[PDB]
RNA sequence: ACCUUACCUGGCCUUGACAUGCUGAGAACUUUCCAGAGAUGGAUUGGUGCCUUCGGGAACUCAGACACAGGUGCUGCAUGGCUGUCGUCAGCUCGUGUCGUGAGAUGUUGGGUUAAGUCCCGUAACGAGCGCAACCCUUGUCCUUAGUUACCAGCACCUCGGGUGGGCACUCUAAGGAGACUGCCGGUGACAAACCGGAGGAAGGUGGGGAUGACGUCAAGUCAUCAUGGCCCUUACGGCCAGGGCUACACACGUGCUACAAUGGUCGGUACAAAGGGUUGCCAAGCCGCGAGGUGGAGCUAAUCCCAUAAAACCGAUCGUAGUCCGGAUCGCAGUCUGCAACUCGACUGCGUGAAGUCGGAAUCGCUAGUAAUCGUGAAUCAGAAUGUCACGGUGAAUACGUU
């Protein structure tokens, strides 16, 4: 949770967020059956010289307050420990504490 | 022992949410994020204000802001140009359109955030704790308040072994639910650390 | 004409009706041979119909939803002992001394963190 | 004949919504059947609580999602429909349907 | 193993590194980082240095083993032995 | 415990043979919850045992474990400072577990060809008692014989 | 697996990946190209832009200088906040009065009773506070409100599917409420508190479960979530990129899963649950493949559509106790899915081989009733990756003489 941790994970999804329709293009070719090797070896070609920075798998979402990667509820935008400080202060909206 | 949250378990039974509204997955984060990140901007900037509690009310496309304080005057100034200022500043934070009430409160001396940050800040002016403790204890007791309890833990003084001391007056039952215990919790940042202040206040039995 | 019962044991519930007849008995469309295979549910269900000796004189049809098959004979026995004490407001004090009216109340224990069952724990080695 | 939705996090608001829903609907002489509760939606967190290693320490913390259906028969009036900021006030969302 | 729709896979840089190297025969070590690339069967015959971590181990390559991928040949942990 | 609060649940579940023993036997045979496996193994062996016995089983049944039922044990008494062991009689409840148990126990380990044989052949030996379960009693029984020095 | 990532190898940056103050030049965009594992560098069609006191400004891209920025660097024995533990045990104190030269002690001791410092009466004590109990959530009974996407007693239609008309009967859903408070009876008891049975009652003795953790203890844990007093580096202890490691292996320990079979392994048809997730999503039908899967696109912003068929159970056929129609590790060959990429280092699929394992020493663990045992289902984290965590139901025990 440094500040070039999250300013460099910004940049995964700046660049994940910029291109967002290439991809979906070159795996619909892929995946397509009736293809043809000619266009696929160029669609492989195309994926691979992209940059390799720009893909989901290369995204790890943290906290947007610290930049925990660990413990994170994507319901929240939240980490593991500050979603209990803004639910006793009562900021969130509907939470409260269960026994049932 | 650890003691559980008093503001957090009476959630729902006698107190209140200080954001209201009603989302979705689409926006629940966005919406909540804004309205961290307005409650912080609000604090940092006018923390000389005394500001105690922000209510957020989001209606369609639209957020109203209701903000506690004991000094009026001072963001409703010369016809409140800093109400004006104000909203242009947070407009960025959340696109939709913003609606400020400054709304008064009575009695400043029986809110628990009040007066926890009146004691840090005698605190941080080295002010020695008991006479600042018993001050506000004496305030607080003078008009109803049927309890309190002050705490201040840390480096008390400048030695060089932290520890805890505190002072109670009335009743201040915590395991009961029927009470509305207010409760506020601050820091102190001196030149040998930071000094934890948490205050509870008592108020009267909810019945009905 | 007919009466109406209800009868519920551990999330099952069962709707019985009581009619004149000769007792075809219907669970869910279906005879009550063909519901409960080999099991000990027949002469559980018919319990309270046999101890007052008025098994073939009221027509039973009943349904059934939820649980499992001897909590659903367990429903339709209390549904059929609540649509008889319908009919028969004497014999209250019988089926008390049967116990066949006191609901059932026993529901499965949650679980709770740092336990794997509702009270089994781990071995705790000492050192 | 519209249909008409209610969500809310807390039910007392829900509850003040319908009542005034009714009313206003009633009170023009349109008539209306009684809401149906559709079943509340609840979701549960497990959380743990200490900053380091505590596993048997956790809370667990839920929301809960109330929806409320109306309905109409014989339509002649509609300015509930321009009552939005009556209808929803700051934390109950409505859908309508079939106007 | 990789799915069939896609049957090889190398990395471009080497592609075009390599694809020189059938035109003009074997005549010297090809460097390279890449452990990813599969070798196809007509570049049989020349050195690879692959690099293990520290520095690039030379295979030569023959037909036997062209369905392997290329650091598979290249370990990287020593285990000198416990005694 | 040490209240003396805890209750006695009564479970007098027979589908069809209406017997209280037969019920109790039915939760000492019972294992892992499997209520219908233990109502078909049991049933078997007493169907064994009456195509073979011309007596009803049930009077059979009563028999072997009116013959399997002990008078007295031996149980350990901590003196302070040796190991001893007395004798004392049992608790009129506690003999037809102790039965139920050691018959069932006895006939989990035959080695025939399923508990429907082994139980009938159970029965049958401890009828009259040439099985081991009945053995077993007869050495508990000259343990607490040979221990009446202590008595009490 | 890359990232995460904090470590190693190698390569590359010094106001820097980021914020403020100064000066100067200009749109970011898109230019679809080349050198390199890559950061990076170089050509690079096109438009100079918006509002002007039309002077300039905003914000963007880059360049230069300092004040700096930065650190998952040290100190939890300098700290805040947060947490474990004794322990959900019933205790812990104060004001006034009194006793003692004093430290202190009474209250808070006694006789009962209770889960309880719970209650009664006595009593140099009289009162009070934090604790216990109560107020909160859930489940078990009943009444009213309401009937859509939910239900179907009665009528009808019926292509025999609540399929339709329809109904407000029931179940069900969720809001508001009654009910249990030792209330009544018998016995005991200081005719007190309270105790042992009984009626009614769905539930009887705080009905069952959960949340709630007093004064304090362990210089207990955390500087790596965050904040923070110091101390430390500034061409690096700060940054960028590619590979490797955290998944190594002569051994030892903790926590689980699968077994060692006949209360079972297979084969065929057959029955009944609860809870939940879904519009950068679920992803059905038909069809194609032994299979993992593939085309295809319906419906669903969800009591409506999907995830998705519960299993154990019952019946019928077979195996006959044999390291076996048990058991599945290991291994060989070929596959499927996501991901830029399954070698180090993913999960599943087809064929085949098929191991240890005959219920386990000293020692040791959990559990008092829907409990233990056993069988299945869902969620989170998440491109993929659960024998782990959290949660939900099916079947369903034995035992408590008693306190050495
Ligand atoms: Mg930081
Ligand atoms: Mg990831
Ligand atoms: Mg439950
Ligand atoms: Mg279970
Ligand atoms: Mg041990
Ligand atoms: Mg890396
Ligand atoms: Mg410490
Ligand atoms: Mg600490
Ligand atoms: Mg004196
Ligand atoms: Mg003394
Ligand atoms: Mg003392
Ligand atoms: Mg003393
Ligand atoms: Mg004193
Ligand atoms: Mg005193
Ligand atoms: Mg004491
Ligand atoms: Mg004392
Ligand atoms: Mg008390
Ligand atoms: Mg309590
Ligand atoms: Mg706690
Ligand atoms: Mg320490
Ligand atoms: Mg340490
Ligand atoms: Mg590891
Ligand atoms: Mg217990």
């Amino acid at each position: 949770a440094k500040e070039s941790m999250k300013n460099r994970e910004l940049k995964r999804q700046l660049t994940v967020a910029k291109y967002a329709k290439k991809r979906a293009e070159l795996k619909a070719i892929i995946a397509n059956p009736n293809s043809s090797a000619e266009e696929r070896w160029n669609a492989q070609v195309a994926l691979q010289k992209q940059p390799r920075d720009a893909s989901a798998s290369r995204l790890r979402n943290r906290c947007r307050l610290t930049g925990r990667p660990h413990g994170f509820y994507r319901k929240f935008g939240l980490s593991r420990n500050k979603l209990r400080e803004a639910a006793m202060r009562g900021d969130v909206p509907g939470l409260v504490k269960a026994s049932w | 022992g650890q003691k559980v949250h008093p503001n957090g378990i009476r959630l729902g039974i006698v107190k209140e949410h200080t954001s209201v509204w009603y989302a979705d997955r689409k926006n629940y984060a966005d919406y909540l994020f804004a309205d961290l990140k307005v409650r912080e901007y609000l604090q940092d900037k006018l923390k000389s204000a005394s500001v105690s509690r922000i209510d957020i009310h989001r209606p369609a496309q639209t957020a109203r802001i209701t903000i506690h304080t004991a000094r009026p005057g001072i963001v409703i100034g010369k016809k409140g140009e800093d109400v004006e200022k104000l909203r242009q500043d947070l407009t960025k934070q959340m696109g939709v359109p913003v609606h400020i009430n400054i709304e008064e409160i009575r009695k400043p001396e029986l809110d628990a955030m009040l007066v926890a940050q009146s004691v840090a800040q005698q605190l941080e002016r080295r002010v020695m704790f008991r006479r600042a403790m018993k001050r506000a204890v004496q305030n607080a007791m003078r008009i109803g308040a049927k309890g309190i309890k002050i705490q201040v833990s840390g480096r008390l003084g400048g030695a060089e072994i932290a520890r805890t001391e505190w002072y109670r007056e009335g009743r201040v039952p915590l395991h009961t639910l029927r009470a509305d215990i207010d409760y506020a919790t601050y820091e102190a940042h001196t030149t040998y650390g930071v000094i934890g202040v948490k205050v509870w206040i008592f108020k009267g039995e909810v019945i009905g | 004409t007919q009466n109406y019962g209800t009868g519920r044991r551990k999330t099952a519930t069962a709707r019985v009706f009581l009619r004149p007849g000769t007792g075809k008995i219907s669970i869910n469309n279906r005879g009550l041979d063909q519901f409960f295979g080999r099991e000990t549910a027949r002469m559980v269900v018919r319990q309270p119909l046999e101890l007052t000796e008025t098994v073939e004189k009221f027509d039973i049809f009943v349904t059934v939803v939820g649980g499992g098959v001897s909590g659903q004979a367990g429903a339709i026995r209390h549904g059929i002992t609540r649509a008889l004490i319908e009919y028969d407001e004497t014999l209250r004090s019988s089926l008390r001394k049967a116990g066949y009216v006191t609901r059932d109340a026993r529901e499965v224990e949650r679980k709770k963190v740092g336990l794997r069952k509702a009270r089994k724990r781990p071995q705790y080695s000492k050192r | 004949q519209i249909r008409i939705r209610l969500k809310a996090f807390d039910h007392r608001l829900i509850d003040q919504s319908t009542q005034e829903i009714v009313e206003t609907a009633k009170r023009t002489g349109a008539q209306v059947r009684g809401p149906i509760p559709l079943p509340t939606r609840k979701e549960r967190f497990t959380v743990l609580i200490s900053p380091h290693v505590n596993k048997d320490a956790r809370d667990q913390y839920e929301i809960r999602t109330h929806k409320r259906v109306l309905d109409i028969v014989q339509p002649t009036d509609k300015t509930v429909d321009a009552l939005m900021k009556l209808d929803l006030a700051a934390g109950v969302e409505v859908q309508i349907s079939l106007g | 193993p990789r799915s069939l729709k896609k049957g090889p896979f190398i990395d471009l840089h080497l592609l075009k590194k390599v694809e020189v190297a059938v035109e003009k025969n074997d005549r010297k070590p090809i460097k390279t980082w890449s452990r990813r690339s599969m070798i196809l069967p007509h570049m049989v015959g020349l050195t690879i240095a692959v690099h293990n971590g520290r520095q690039h181990v030379p295979v030569l390559v023959n037909e036997d083993m062209v369905g392997h991928k290329l650091g598979e040949f290249a370990a990287t942990r020593t285990y000198r032995g416990h005694a | 415990p040490r209240r003396r609060v805890a209750a006695k649940r009564e479970v007098l579940a027979d589908p069809k043979y209406g017997s209280q023993i037969l019920a109790k036997f039915m939760n000492h045979v019972m294992e892992s919850g499997k209520k219908a496996v233990a109502e078909r193994i049991v049933y078997g062996a007493l169907d064994k045992v009456k195509e073979r016995g011309k007596a009803d089983p049930l009077e059979t049944f009563e028999k072997a474990l009116d013959a399997i039922a002990p008078l007295v044990e031996v149980k350990s008494r901590r003196v302070g400072g040796a190991t001893y062991q007395v004798p004392v009689e049992v608790r009129p409840s506690r003999r037809n577990a102790l039965a139920m148990r050691w018959l069932v126990d006895f006939a989990r380990k035959r080695g025939e060809k399923s508990m429907a044989l082994r139980l009938a052949g159970e029965l049958l030996d401890a009828a009259e008692g040439k099985g081991a379960a009945v053995k077993k009693r007869e050495d508990v029984h000259r343990m607490a014989e040979a221990n009446k020095a202590f008595s009490h």
